[PDB]
DNA sequence: CGTAGCTGAGGCCTCACGATGGACTTTTTGAAT
DNA sequence: CACCATCGTGAGGCCTCAGCTACG
């Protein structure tokens, strides 16, 4: 039946390279670029993207020089788009272009491309042609390397067709390669997560250092309430009061955040859409109103697993326990390492640490989500009660925290407003990161969905509140980013001047691009990369691939 | 790891010049009367050299691309006599 | 119902918020109003303008602003971060695991598709001169197959029966051409739907089907639905399994009808095709002439979803999608499909 | 050990331009419409920067001096799209 | 004497200020050792 | 803040060369 479409022969090329790679690229979309995929597209585009002669149906005697020829056979089960076909009359031969030098292997062609060429050869044989050969035309040195369709080469090809069919119908993603040298360049290593999944799935190794991210930029923040962001070709000029304040290069921009009444010309919006650069609209105070989407994310297994597990109580319960236990542990660690007292107060009171650890453990043994929410509330209450203990060595002028003023709409403290802004501006980061990995940021296991606060970003940000939001607030107050003059009163409460908002946002950005070391894998990773890695690991955990989600307790 | 590239051109047709000024503002920031400084990683340098092999006419134009260094240590490598020289910084745009 | 989508055709337009109203202006001069009570997605065409205050008022009321190009090419949505639609998505995902949900909606979709096919037979039969009517034996046969689809036991039986009935419809599809066999435009009854188009008529059919699938994808995503999680088709490999599920009733009305329009109006001729060793593909001029034709068919007005108010097809799609989400979560039983 | 320097200028006064074209032919070889490539050791780079701090007017001119490398390994560092690029050879 | 020096005529390089316009196209391919 | 951002024609400013005058 329609249990499986025709296998594209490039996925046949990928399967003999890394079966997990074929599964990712074919059964879940999930493609990403690097140096080499971009370079290969650049090679192929200028010549073989454009068509050429047709493969004559009636062939008697004339040169066949067809280009970008699309065949398929459904007896075989494959579909192809041959780069070129060179044939004299009735003896044709596929020609596949590559990008690099001739490889340093016997026969000059690795196992995968040989299989791809043999598959295209079988397809040509299907449509009434005599191929018995092929070639690999490396564009860089145009050193055509012939390939002969040896018999067990065809054996390999048909075996690979059957193997891919079975592994797709099974529905279980094959394990990663074992510490291979293929993986550090497979352009999905940021999605395969080979070493991480190996290590957590108890095929235990020591995770090799992060194959670093490549080709991603930094956000665009538009905080001015009277800015006008318009397109200027590939740049993106932000003019305020008819004068160019700044330009942003679209190739180097990764998000857009529009605070308050900042206008974005429809053309700029279209250009952002053409690149899937997320655009997020926020209130003046950081409330996350809406964002931009485009016909969903082609990965379905991720969302299907997410929802199906969301309908399971103890999965939700285990995840929520992990999350708020991580939150309480991080609160304890922050309270310790940044407590600033003078004498007999300069180091943390162990009674508080006793209470916090006992609450950690009371949550770890929670019976249901109700008691879990109760314990989270109590622990956060104690933590904030002691929060003021540790900024600027004590409260400054006006920089007064009220522990009872938390968790409600209009902030009537300076530092309350600062915390609420940081929270509401980390929720955006988490939402973007979660939507970029195929998940649905609004279906959460612990929190309930309500306007402006997606239920899953609110969940997976719980461990990261003390590390990012509270840490940014503390560093901003201590270093003198914000003093009392920066705030302005209002009937609602407290707000920040523009000079304050720009400095605070810059501080938050510096925090997000600030490297740490993962407790579990032990490599230096920026916080922004860490959010993506954690989202991907959640997808894997829901997939049943790994036993449990790594909560990043520090 | 990103590198700092300096790109300088001579273009002998005003249409091609518009096309190239187009593309170059796509990639780096203006430095001198026909020079751009670009801070690019590998994917983007591949993109830039792909663009400027079809913008220009190889018969009579001339585009020069200089790879100064790892973009963290470029300041000892560049000495400017008139205006100040300040390399492209990788940070978000907050305004 | 509650309200209807607002389509801002004018690329000149500038849209503001007037309290409880959404005001369209042209050159500082008014055009029309929406007033947010009976509104649905606000569709903005190329270089229209939507004031950020109006955008915020749309988001607070959780209205899916959608951005189309000047021609009408879809470019993206703009959804709000509220539970308006996640309820719809969670209902879809929770209910897609059910056997009657999948089976029942599949039976309805197939019976509607068959009914549209036979109605298009009785509409556009052009065996003119001697056979002004289709063979009523064929019509009785398709009626019988429609009952069978009403009482199919399970999904695979329905798939087999669907394939059968669609094949016997395509047997007389070529009977619907400019009056006879379209020599120079040959139609193959059996080589249907293979990935490369081996016939010019099949090339037109596949291209129309693809465009209809895209329209259905964007319409489904406009409402809070995941187009990639289907009830009848199969989900993975990147196939939109809900667009493919719901476009089935609309295949005769928008795809077959568009091909018939463009082939009986002489828009598509044998010179427009290129044939290569088993592939018949359109030429660029012909491709975009056919795109214009697909637009023209998508611009027609039909009156009767269940409420008679002469919507364009591109808005009937949203009406159907909203009806689907409204069937889910238990408002209206059994999803009142659109059949002519 | 010698280094390869690339020097590019914008000069807003024709007399100063003559003075600088003077000096630059003194030091390196023409490369582009306002660019010279110079292969200099330390003494000569000191001389060049001494000359171009008095040829030019610091208020409105702009001279840029780029130190590509050790002049033996410059070829991987320079990619030319139009004409060929060939570094200065010491012979 | 010869080479330093100043004038023109043309060729590059960019900007403020105007008028046209109204791109978007099936599915495949695309690296790495 | 009225469709908005790619196209492109003028006026000025850089950049160089050929051809001159003095000259020592
Ligand atoms: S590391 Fe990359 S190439 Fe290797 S198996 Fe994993 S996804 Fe495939
Ligand atoms: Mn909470
Ligand atoms: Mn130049
Ligand atoms: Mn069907
Ligand atoms: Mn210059």
């Amino acid at each position: 039946d329609g249990s499986i479409p025709l296998i594209p022969v490039r996925m046949l090329n990928e399967h003999v390279y890394c079966p997990r790679l074929a599964y990712l690229m074919w059964v879940q979309g999930e493609f990403s670029h690097n140096e080499f995929t971009v370079d290969g597209v650049i090679r192929h585009r200028r010549v073989d993207a454009g068509g050429g002669v047709l493969p004559s149906e009636t062939q008697e005697d004339s040169r066949i020089h067809a280009r970008s020829v699309s065949l398929s056979s459904e007896r075989l089960g494959i579909t192809a788009k041959i780069d070129l076909v060179e044939g004299e009359g009735a003896y044709v031969s596929p020609v596949d272009y590559k990008r690099g030098k001739r490889p340093h292997v016997a026969g000059g062609a690795y196992e995968p491309e040989r299989v791809q060429l043999c598959a295209q050869g079988l397809l040509l044989r299907e449509h009434g042609f005599a191929s018995d050969g092929g070639a690999l035309y490396f564009v860089a040195s145009r050193e055509r390397v012939p390939v002969a369709f040896d018999d067990e080469l065809i054996g390999r090809t048909l075996a690979a067709i059957d193997e891919m069919g079975r592994t797709a119908l099974s529905g279980t993603m094959p394990p990663p390669l074992e510490d291979s040298p293929k993986c550090p360049r497979c352009s999905l290593v940021g999605i395969c997560l080979p070493d991480e999944v190996r290590f957590l799935s108890h095929l235990s190794v020591e995770p090799r250092p992060i194959i670093p991210a490549d080709g991603r930029g930094l956000p665009l923040y538009v905080q001015s309430p009277k800015a006008y962001v318009r397109k200027d070709g590939d740049c993106l000029v932000i003019e305020e009061e008819r004068v160019r304040v700044a330009e942003a290069r679209l190739g180097e921009t990764s998000q857009v955040a529009l605070f308050g009444n900042a206008t974005l010309t429809t053309a700029a919006l279209h250009e952002c859409l053409r690149r899937e650069i997320p655009v997020t609209w926020l209130s003046y105070g950081g409330w996350f109103m809406g964002h931009t989407v485009s016909t969903g994310h082609r990965n379905v297994e991720t969302r299907t697993y997410q929802y199906q597990r969301s309908f399971d109580p103890e999965t939700c319960l285990n995840l929520a326990r992990r999350w708020i236990v991580a939150k309480i542990a991080n609160c304890r660690t922050l309270l310790r390492r940044n407590w600033r007292g003078e004498g007999d107060e300069a180091k943390a009171p162990p009674g508080l640490l006793m209470s916090l650890q006992d609450d950690m453990r009371h949550a770890m043994r929670a019976p249901s989500l109700e008691v879990l929410l109760g314990i989270e509330g109590a622990s956060a209450g104690r933590y904030f009660q002691h929060f003021s203990r540790m900024l600027r060595g004590g409260d400054g002028e006006g920089m007064g925290f009220d522990f009872t003023t938390r968790n409600r709409r209009p902030p009537k403290d300076p530092v309350n407003a600062l915390l609420s802004f940081a929270y509401a501006m980390l929720t955006r980061e988490w939402t973007v990161a979660l939507a970029a990995v195929g998940l649905d940021p609004y279906r959460g296991f612990y929190h309930q969905p309500r306007f402006g606060r997606p239920a899953l970003a609110l969940d997976m940000m719980e461990p990261f509140r003390p590390l990012i939001a509270d840490s940014t607030v503390l560093m901003a107050i201590n270093n003198g980013e914000i003093r009392t003059g920066d705030f302005v009163r209002s009937a609602g409460g407290c707000n920040l001047t523009d000079s304050a908002r720009k400095r605070f946002i810059a501080g938050f950005e510096r925090r997000m691009e600030q490297e740490v070391t993962h407790p579990i894998f032990k490599y230096t990773i920026s916080y922004r990369r860490l959010l993506e890695v954690q989202a991907r690991l959640l997808t894997r955990y829901l997939s049943g691939e790994i036993p449990a989600y790594p909560n990043f307790v520090t | 790891m990103e590198h700092l590239y300096i790109v300088s051109y001579d273009i002998r047709n005003q249409r091609r010049w518009r096309r190239l000024f187009k593309t170059m503002h796509g990639f780096g920031c203006w430095l001198q009367l026909s020079v751009f400084q670009c801070r690019l990683d590998r994917i983007r340098i591949i993109k830039m050299e792909a663009a400027i092999n079809e913008i220009v006419n190889h018969a009579e134009d001339h585009v020069l691309i200089l790879d100064l260094g790892p973009a963290e240590n470029v300041k000892p490598k560049v000495s400017s006599i008139g205006k100040t020289f300040d390399p492209i910084l990788r940070q978000a745009v907050i305004v | 119902g509650r309200g209807l989508p607002l389509y801002v055709q004018s690329p000149k337009a500038y849209v503001r918020k007037d309290g409880d109203c959404l005001v369209i202006e042209e050159e500082r001069v008014r055009v029309a109003e929406a007033r947010l009570g009976e509104t649905s997605q606000v569709a903005l065409f190329g270089n229209a303008t939507l004031t950020t205050a109006a955008l915020h008022e749309c988001l607070r009321r959780e209205i899916p602003v959608t951005w189309l190009s000047y021609g009408g090419w879809f470019m993206g949505h703009t959804v709000s971060t509220g539970h308006r639609n996640v309820e719809t998505r969670t209902y879809q995902y929770q209910r897609s695991f059910d056997p009657e949900t999948c089976l029942n909606l599949a039976r309805r979709w197939i019976v509607a598709k068959i009914a549209n096919c036979r109605t298009l037979l009785r509409r556009n039969w052009r065996g003119e001169g001697d056979e002004a009517k289709a063979p009523p034996g064929l019509l009785m046969s398709l009626q019988d197959d429609m009952r069978h689809a009403m009482r199919a036991p399970s999904l695979e039986v329905l798939l087999g029966i669907e394939g059968a009935s669609a094949g016997r419809y395509f047997q007389h599809f070529s009977r619907m051409l400019r009056g006879g066999d379209g020599e120079g435009m040959g139609f193959d009854f059996t080589t249907r739907n293979r990935r490369p188009p081996k016939d010019p008529v099949n090339a037109l059919l596949s291209f129309a089907y693809a465009m209809l699938t895209r329209e259905w994808t964007v319409a489904l995503a406009a409402v809070g639905l995941d187009p990639y999680r289907g009830f009848y088709h199969q989900p993975r490999f990147g196939r939109p399994a809900l667009a493919l599920d719901m476009m089935e009733p609309f295949r005769p009305l928008i795809a077959d009808s568009t091909v018939l329009m463009a082939i009986n109006n002489g828009e598509i001729r044998t010179g427009d095709f290129v044939r290569s060793a088993g592939g018949c593909n359109l030429t660029d001029s012909a491709r975009k002439r056919f795109i214009a034709g697909f637009e023209r068919r998508m611009e027609q007005e039909v009156t009767h979803p269940i409420f008679k108010y002469t919507i364009s097809y591109r808005r009937l799609l949203e009406v159907q999608a909203r009806l689907l989400t409204r069937y889910l979560s238990g408002e209206i039983p059994a999803y009142p499909n659109f059949v002519t």
